[PDB]
């Protein structure tokens, strides 16, 4: 079965994934923030 | 065979631990002194356990004519009652002979050395000083000395203040300065209060 | 900067010395600072050290 | 006009020169005659003004362990000197003493 | 010897990988971060803060190697290495990172903690082995000495070792008043406990915290005095009067302290310990007498004789009796007090009588009421 | 090596060399994290960057490992932030903010012109002379070599003959044009436009 | 007892030059 929520967060700092980080960067829009 | 060792600062009581003995026939030998001389080889030989300073000035006063007597001070028994262990005999250094048969008399566990092997690690403790303490609060040893030292000084002395004329020098001195200023103050109210 | 203080304080001083009807106000005072202190900003401005100008170099270019 | 005289101006300035000098002269009898009781405290406080403050604030050393030097006094420094103020070579004066120090 | 401690991790890897858990890729990324990690605390300039991070991301591992366990594995323990070789592994990092800066107390607390939460893993043989090292190193810290008390008091509930922490502590720190204070506490919580399965061994069928009050307030004084003083006596006459006064008004303070402790516990006979430290301050103390250089504190002293008989007594069971008793006290105390003191010891009188029992009872209902209205306005 | 790291990490904009080196990347980012919430209160869009430029998993990003197309992502995000911050380097968390940028992102190294046209008008602050020192200046900014690492800062005739130029001026005329859009321009920046220009004119 | 331990962890020398 799928990891739990709490389990991907752990995973994140445990392995130090950036793909989260990296999808945030490609979605930012500067219009957005201005 | 020491595994202890105990130094006196003005500040207050310091236990170490002997991790490696270093070599009894080969003492002379000039590399094992020159550890001695070497910080960061001197940290491999011992270790500090426990520091207990003194709570004032008087304590440290107190326990300096203690010491200099060889007497076992109530915080040198409480320092080493936390510190060796109840125990075949732990064994102690200290750098003073006369010590031994005091802290003999109050633990019967410890047997006390004196021997040129525990006066080359006091000596060390001495040389590096604050630097051994890993940081741990013990002020500063130079100014320590000094205060403790007018204190033991003036109270074989037996030195008091109803001797000092340094009062008199002071006070004679402020005088004719205070008869000048008066003086010289008083002529430019003169001058001031002349043109009105 | 001297020089021109110095210039200017009499200017100022002879005002405030020689005045039948001075206003007590620093007026010609005021004035005088506003002189040296637009001395002080061009002469600071100044660049002793030559500025660099932009490189442009004709550098070859070969066909590919 | 009694606002206009110059004559004022040169007084003031060489009065001015003068208490300066005085005040020095006092502010290290002060110090040489109180550091009998206390010798470390010029090094630590060196304005005259302050030191002096010191000594109104707390007459004696014993003094220096409930007596608050915030007014005069950094936190860093005023600590300086409670710890001095134990450990001090200096001795003990009489009230008679430090009444006129005072 | 950095490396040293890489290969101690490699019998843990190869277990998390045998087991499933954790991918070689997975692993190689754990190893990373951990060989970063020891680089780190090996390396000069180390801080304790780098012990801290290393201590977290093991804990953040152990999480992960718990879940994946149940998700993966469907076992709550599998049984090898991988189990307990994090929280092995992370005592050391608390060992190593204690010796190295045996200054942070911070780091000290943390250790603590830790452990005491895996109580089943660490034995309290290893608690007292780190209680006993934190001492050593920092025997004027009053605030460890309590802990040890308290832990050992609280979860083992051994008296006899809680007492020896008190008395050890107290021989190390005896101008501390706080560490007085809580032995104090101590001991008469162990009373008060004592007392109450008394009473519960007859259902289902105190003067030693004095002694050590006592103690405290001529050890007190005796440090108060080293300290204020120096190297050197004081020569000047007046001052040492000062100086014993500075000692009586901070003593005064430490034993009203006792007085207010002794409130809390309902089961002991509070005014019978309260009137022994009023016998106490009756005695001259350093040759000043309480009643002429020190009225002030004299007259908190005749205000709590005074009310020591109706300090306890509830509204609904106050006895006329026991008032008289009181006002009978406090008119014997105004004639050997003078008009100024009178005054003072009168005005306080009325407040207390007038908030604690005339401000708590109905007017209309109760005839003591007037009594007590009739003796305020005579006082 | 360790010789291009103590360069590249040596640089800072709020501590000194020698400082600089001993310190890691979990201190400044911790730093950093709250010098933008500080930035979030005075102005909301500043906690966008939370999500992104200022994460916890940034520290583990570093700029040399990706492919081309997180790069010019990673570019326009700290693009971005340059502008927004444009106006508010008066206030002293913005430094400390872009401190993470500098030391995690380099952005001294790759995003060195938008670092420098962003804050021009800073030019007799100090800020903007600490900012010469740990940048390498364009082939444009070649006037201002002078007072890298100098006492006195820039002066405003110096800054004419920047403008004077026409290559310069029409990278000038592109940022200016990005805060248009944006609504980023503030009078500050209107102020040392106008000087500048109407200076070149004369 | 109260401690706050747990509640911690979380030149004179020189002559003028003429």
């Amino acid at each position: 079965p799928p990891p739990d929520e709490e389990e991907q967060l752990l995973a994140k700092f445990v392995f130090g994934d950036t793909t989260d980080l990296q999808e945030n960067l490609a979605k930012f829009n500067a219009d957005f923030i201005f | 065979p020491i595994e202890y060792l105990l130094f006196e600062e003005p500040t207050g009581y310091a236990v170490f631990k002997v991790k490696l003995q270093q070599d009894d026939i080969g003492s002379r030998l000039k590399e094992v002194q020159e550890q001695i001389n070497d910080f960061g080889a001197f940290t491999k030989l011992i270790e500090l356990v426990s520091f207990a300073p003194f709570k004032g000035a008087a304590e440290a006063l107190e326990n300096a004519n203690d010491i200099s007597e060889g007497l076992v001070s109530e915080s040198l028994k409480a320092i080493l009652d936390l510190n060796l262990p109840k125990a075949k005999n732990i064994t102690l250094a200290i750098s003073d002979k006369n010590l031994g048969p005091s802290i003999k008399e109050e633990f019967p566990y410890v047997d006390c050395i004196s021997n040129e092997l525990a006066q080359d690690l006091i000596r060390g403790v001495r040389l590096h000083g604050e630097k051994l303490f890993k940081g741990l609060q013990s002020g500063d040893l130079e100014r320590a000395q000094l205060g403790l030292g007018h204190a033991y000084s003036r109270a074989k002395v037996k030195f008091s203040v109803q001797k000092n004329d340094n009062h008199i020098i002071q006070a004679i001195a402020l005088l004719d300065q205070l008869d000048k200023d008066i003086n010289t103050f008083a002529m430019r109210v003169k001058e001031w209060y002349g043109w009105h | 900067i001297a020089r021109v203080l110095a210039a200017k304080a009499a200017v100022s001083l002879r005002y405030d010395a020689l005045a039948e009807d001075r206003d007590d106000s620093g007026d010609i005072g005021l004035e005088s600072r506003a002189k040296v202190e637009n001395r002080l900003s061009q002469l600071e401005g100044r660049d002793l050290r030559t500025t660099p100008k932009v490189v442009r170099e004709a550098k070859k270019v070969e066909m590919t | 006009s009694a606002d206009k005289v110059d004559v004022m101006i040169i007084q003031a300035i060489a009065l001015l020169d003068d208490l300066d000098k005085e005040l020095n002269t006092y502010a290290m009898r002060c110090k040489e005659w109180y550091g009998w009781h206390f010798p470390e405290l010029a090094k630590i406080v060196t304005d005259s003004v302050a030191y002096a403050r010191i000594i109104l604030t707390m007459g004696i050393r014993s003094k220096a362990s409930e007596t608050d030097l915030s007014e005069i006094l950094p936190e860093e420094i005023e600590e300086r000197v409670k710890t001095a103020a134990e450990v001090s070579m200096g001795t003990e004066i009489t009230q008679t003493d430090l009444d006129n120090i005072n | 010897k950095t490396r040293y401690y890489l290969e101690q991790c490699i019998p843990e890897m190869d277990d998390l990988v045998e087991k499933g858990l954790f991918t070689k890729n997975e692993v190689s990324l754990i190893m990373k971060k951990r060989t970063d990690f020891e680089h780190r605390l090996n390396s000069r300039g180390s801080s304790i803060n780098d012990y801290i991070k290393y201590i977290n991301y093991e804990s953040n591992v152990n999480k992960l190697r718990a879940k994946r366990c149940k998700r993966i594995l469907q076992v709550k323990k599998t049984n090898s290495l991988s189990d307990w070789s994090i929280q092995q592994r992370i005592g050391f990092i608390y060992q190593r990172g204690t010796n190295k800066f045996p200054q942070d107390l911070k780091f000290w607390a943390m250790y603590l903690n830790y452990m005491k939460a895996r109580g089943n893993q660490t034995s309290y043989k290893k608690i007292h082995n780190i209680y006993n090292q934190l001492l050593k190193l920092h025997p004027t810290n009053v605030d460890i000495w309590i802990s040890c008390a308290k832990y050992e008091y609280e979860v083992h509930a051994n008296f006899k070792s809680c007492r020896n922490i008190f008395q050890n502590g107290l021989r190390f720190n005896p101008d501390v008043p706080k560490l007085w204070y809580e032995y104090v506490k101590f001991e008469l919580n162990f009373i008060t406990k004592l007392i109450n399965r008394r009473k519960v061994m007859g259902l289902i069928n105190g003067d030693i915290a004095l002694t050590i009050f006592d103690v405290c307030m001529k050890t007190l004084g005796k440090h108060y005095i080293n300290k204020h003083k120096g190297y050197y006596a004081i020569s000047d006459s007046k001052m040492n009067i000062e100086l014993n006064k500075e000692t009586l008004n901070y003593l005064f303070s430490e034993s009203l302290r006792y007085i207010k402790l002794f409130d809390e516990f309902l089961d002991l006979e509070r005014d019978y310990l309260i009137n022994h430290v009023l016998q106490f301050w009756k005695n001259d103390m350093y040759d000043l007498s309480l009643r002429k250089d020190l009225p002030e504190l004299y007259l908190k002293t005749v205000m709590i004789d005074i009310t020591l008989n109706i300090r306890y007594m509830p509204v609904e069971k106050l006895d006329i009796d026991q008032l008289q008793l009181s006002v009978k006290k406090y008119f014997a105390y105004i004639s050997k007090l003078d008009s100024a003191s009178v005054k003072s010891l009168k005005n306080e009188y009325r407040s207390y009588l007038q908030d604690n029992y005339l401000k708590k009872m109905n007017a209309e209902d109760d005839p003591r009421y007037k009594i007590l209205d009739l003796i305020i306005s005579k006082l | 090596d360790r010789k291009r790291r103590q360069k590249l990490h040596s640089a800072s904009l709020i501590y000194n060399s020698k400082t600089a080196a001993t310190q890691d990347y979990d201190f400044i980012f911790e730093n950093a994290s709250k010098a933008l919430e500080e930035l979030s209160q005075i102005e909301p869009k500043f906690a966008i960057f939370s999500r992104t430029l200022f994460s916890e998993s940034s520290i583990s990003l570093d700029r040399n490992v990706q492919t081309k197309e997180e790069i010019k992502d990673l570019d326009n995000a700290i693009n971005a932030y340059l502008l927004l911050a444009s106006s508010k380097w008066y206030l002293a968390p913005t430094l400390h903010a872009t401190e993470w940028l500098v030391r995690r992102f380099q952005i001294h190294v790759k995003n060195t012109e938008m670092l420098l046209l962003s804050t021009l008008n800073y030019y007799q602050t100090p800020v903007f002379k600490r900012i010469l020192s740990i940048i390498k200046l364009p082939p444009l900014f070649n006037c201002l070599s002078n007072f890298v690492r100098s006492e006195k800062p820039p002066t405003a005739l110096t800054m004419i003959k920047l403008f004077n130029d026409m290559d310069f001026l029409k990278l000038y005329t592109s940022y200016l044009d990005q805060c248009i859009k944006h609504n980023a321009t503030y009078t500050n920046q209107l102020l040392f436009t106008t000087c500048c220009f109407i200076n070149v004119v004369a | 007892l109260e401690t706050g331990f747990d509640a911690l962890a979380n030149d004179w020398f020189t002559l003028p030059k003429p």
